[PDB]
RNA sequence: CUUGAGUCUCGUAGAGGGGGGUAGAAUUCCAGGUGUAGCGGUGAAAUGCGUAGAGAUCUGGAGGAAUACCGGUGGCGAAGGCGGCCCCCUGGACGAAGACUGACGCUCAGGUGCGAAAGCGUGGGGAGCAAACAGGAUUAGAUACCCUGGUAGUCCACGCCGUAAACGAUGUCGACUUGGAGGUUGUGCCCAGGCGUGGCUUCCGGAGCUAACGCGUUAAGUCGACCGCCUGGGGAGUACGGCCGCAAGGUUAAAACUCAAAUGAAUUGACGGGGG
């Protein structure tokens, strides 16, 4: 399945990103999982306050992954409060071009 | 201690206008209704009893010493305009004019129709 | 329709420069009467913009 | 200041209402029935109760009839009520009785 | 829905050839696994209503072929409902 | 809606910048909508009222050549 | 046997259904900061709230319910109905080209399931709203309409209930019979534009039909198959009996008696606290 997931991580914490970045795409590729793209837009202005924050760390990651990794990608997201939001959406084919960040 | 910039909270409801001029991290100073200024009943419902009330209000704010204002509506009511252009009148600078109407995105059910 | 000439096949929730072009000063969504948008890409538009708006790239309300 | 709150005890006594009933001289038992649960529930309030008879057209010329209705009601509510004005005459086409609590 | 490889499967057990899509057997075939597959989906899922409907449609459409199977050639019907494992 | 006061424009000017904000946002017609509850078959009705209105007028102009 | 009915392959649109998560806005409440005499409400008032500091404004928290804008005689669903965003499970429809089965079909008394809201049972939950109820008014009276409050309920789980102007007041399936203007969703061809071809859907109108109003290829037209139902008004969808339900009640369903009408559409007046 052709999935698609953006998260936020607090500011502070944004030398974990290279970090959780590997640890992520780890459990990807050691389930016969393709990264198709990834990219790391960095920090940038956030429209209204998340908790508080004014700023938040944006990492893209195109991904095709047998269900249940992405089920514990999600369960890891939760409880690493580092994390400030998460989306895992689906696609019908593979992103591989750049976004416009 | 003098202030120089605030900001003026109108409420504007359809049976009353409230005034209350705060500094900027909204610590209030001093207000004024239009219930408090003689008017009652459907009187402090006007244009009028708010601008009495606006007058009312920028004579507390006297001894602060304020020049400048931001302007804070809020409310359907008849006192929106009038409030405003009796503060500009008062001799305050307005900045900034800013409606804060709340709207729920939606939220809670409203009261029965009035069958009259 | 600017979508049908260009030939879009999906609006990205990530084109905040094209999707500010579809919301208000207040930030609301604009109808497709005034735009003169399809009503197919009208939907996926909106869902965009809703998709936008979770990940705080554009804000709900123009008073946040 | 306030003072307000005193007003507010001051005012927890009371301020007597004149109720209005009017009968008729043909009135039946149901509907007489009816209007006399309206007086004793003023009456239990504490409140006056201008109790009227009208007359239309030739009914004035049996006024012994009106007569007996207000008699009546005054009956009824003898235990409740004390009379204040009881009619001598039509004035208008009308009879006035005013009864008041106990 | 029963994937593009289960319906294959099916098409070529059932099937007198892999073009042989339309036989009574085949189609029988294809709705029997996905009946059975949907009994897992309402036993979690009770008050599914308007899923159940077409599950009672595949039901009936099976029936009715069966029945048809039965009198067009009886050899081939108990075949059939000893493979699939159905009583009637 | 907000309305920054520009460098040498009078109070007039920008209160009038502040109703057309105002007015373009509709603030007011949403807190009058949102008064009293409105039951969703009241809604329907009003709905399919307008549309058969604004239907209406298009056939009556061109129904005049 | 292949033309009705199915199966397969590739794609498309959708508030179709079930489960879980999550976002922003708002109302109320709680705890602080600033501040001080009003707030709230009406046709007019009053009840109510506030110096034990309200309302206003700011910061932080708590909890429940519903998803502004998009939004559309737009869409999906057998009907009831379905609207934030994301994932998981899952039903139907439609198009293009073929291949396959070979009448496998249509309708359905009994039967079985689904079925708005209120209501019922057992547990939860409870912001807002609100039958009952309490107080304040209005009035000849006012067991109301208006005002301040407010319990069941509205929400969740599981079970029951089986009814609505559950309406298009129009049963299901198939064939045939001039046109015009739109919406929505596929697709072919030529060169965005042009020229075709399907599905669904809104408005006008021809023949014909109709008491008239109107309906008019989505028929109330022309035909064929099967089912349901009607036989003057009231009495009455009531009584009795049966079945069903914890109950509320539902369902099936009469007769005596009484009247010479009751009724539908349209016409001319008059009238309206309807409009110009
Ligand atoms: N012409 C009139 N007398 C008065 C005209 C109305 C009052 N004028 C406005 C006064 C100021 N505004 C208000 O006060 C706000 N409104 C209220 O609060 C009153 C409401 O409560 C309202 N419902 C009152 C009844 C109106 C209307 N009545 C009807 O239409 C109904 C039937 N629909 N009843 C009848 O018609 C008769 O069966 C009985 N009429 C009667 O005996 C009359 C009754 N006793 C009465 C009511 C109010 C009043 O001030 C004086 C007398 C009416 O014409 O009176
Ligand atoms: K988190
Ligand atoms: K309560
Ligand atoms: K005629
Ligand atoms: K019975
Ligand atoms: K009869
Ligand atoms: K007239
Ligand atoms: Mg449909
Ligand atoms: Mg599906
Ligand atoms: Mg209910
Ligand atoms: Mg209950
Ligand atoms: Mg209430
Ligand atoms: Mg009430
Ligand atoms: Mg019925
Ligand atoms: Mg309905
Ligand atoms: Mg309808
Ligand atoms: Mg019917
Ligand atoms: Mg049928
Ligand atoms: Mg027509
Ligand atoms: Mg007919
Ligand atoms: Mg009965």
């Amino acid at each position: 399945r052709h999935y698609e997931i953006v998260f936020m991580v607090h500011p502070d914490q944004s030398e974990q990103v290279p970090g959780m970045i590997e640890r992520y795409t780890a459990a990807i590729t050691g389930a016969e999982g393709k990264i198709h793209r990834l990219e790391d837009w960095g920090r940038r202005q956030l429209a209204y306050p998340i908790n508080k924050l004014h700023k938040a760390h944006y990492v893209l990651m195109n991904v095709e992954a047998p269900q249940e990794v992405i089920d514990e990608l999600e369960t890891t997201f939760r409880f690493n409060d580092a994390v400030i939001r998460s989306m895992v959406m689906r696609t019908k084919h593979a992103v591989t071009e750049a976004s416009p960040m | 201690k003098q202030v120089s910039d605030g900001v003026a909270h109108i409420h504007a409801s359809f049976n009353n206008t409230i005034v209350t001029i705060t500094d900027r991290q909204g610590n209030a100073l001093g207000w004024a209704t239009a219930g408090g200024s003689g008017f009652r009943g459907s009187r402090k419902s006007t244009p009028f009893a708010a601008q009495v009330a606006a007058e009312r209000c920028a004579d507390a704010v006297k001894e602060y010493g304020i020049k400048n204002l931001e302007v804070m509506v809020k409310g359907p009511g008849p006192g929106r305009e009038s409030t405003i252009r009796a503060l500009n009148a008062a001799g305050f600078r307005i900045t900034n004019i800013t409606d804060v109407t709340p709207i729920p995105h939606x939220g809670c059910r409203p009261p029965k129709k009035r069958r009259v | 329709c600017r979508f049908t000439a260009e030939g879009v096949q999906e609006i990205d929730y990530k084109d905040i420069a094209t999707l500010k072009n579809y919301i208000t000063e207040s930030g609301k969504i604009v109808p497709s009467r005034i735009t003169g948008t399809r009503a197919k890409y009208q939907r996926q538009l909106a869902r965009a913009i809703k998709r936008a708006r979770y990940l705080s790239l554009l804000p709900y309300t123009d008073r946040h | 200041e306030k003072s307000k709150s005193s007003k507010e005890q001051k005012k927890k006594q009371k301020v007597i209402q004149v109720k209005e009933i009017k009968f008729r001289p043909g009135t039946d038992e149901g509907d007489y029935q009816v209007k006399l649960r309206s007086l004793i529930r003023f009456l239990e309030e504490g409140d006056k109760a201008k109790i009227t008879l009208r007359f239309r057209g030739r009914e004035m010329a049996h006024q012994q009839i009106g007569m007996e209705v207000l008699n009546r009601v005054k009956d009824d509510l003898q235990e409740l009520a004390v009379v204040e004005s009881f009619p001598t005459k039509i004035e208008g086409r009308q009879m006035i009785m005013v009864l008041a609590p106990k | 829905s029963l994937s593009t490889e289960a319906t294959a499967k099916i098409v070529s057990e059932f099937g007198r050839d892999a073009n042989d899509t339309g036989s009574t057997e085949v189609q029988v075939a294809l709705l029997t696994a996905q009946i059975n597959h949907l009994q897992g989906h309402f036993a979690e899922h009770k008050k599914d209503h308007h899923s159940r409907r077409g599950l009672l449609r595949m039901v009936s459409q099976r029936r009715k072929l069966l029945d048809y199977l039965k009198r067009k050639d009886v050899a081939r019907y108990t075949q059939l409902i000893e493979r699939l494992g159905l009583r009637r | 809606p907000v309305i920054k006061v520009r460098e040498n424009e009078p109070f007039d000017v920008a209160l009038r910048r502040f109703k057309r904000s105002c007015e373009k946002a509709g603030v007011l017609a949403e807190v009058r909508r949102r008064e009293f509850y409105e039951k969703p078959t009241t809604e329907r009705k009003r709905a399919k009222a307008s549309a058969v209105k604004r239907h209406a007028k298009k056939l009556a102009r061109e129904n005049a050549r």
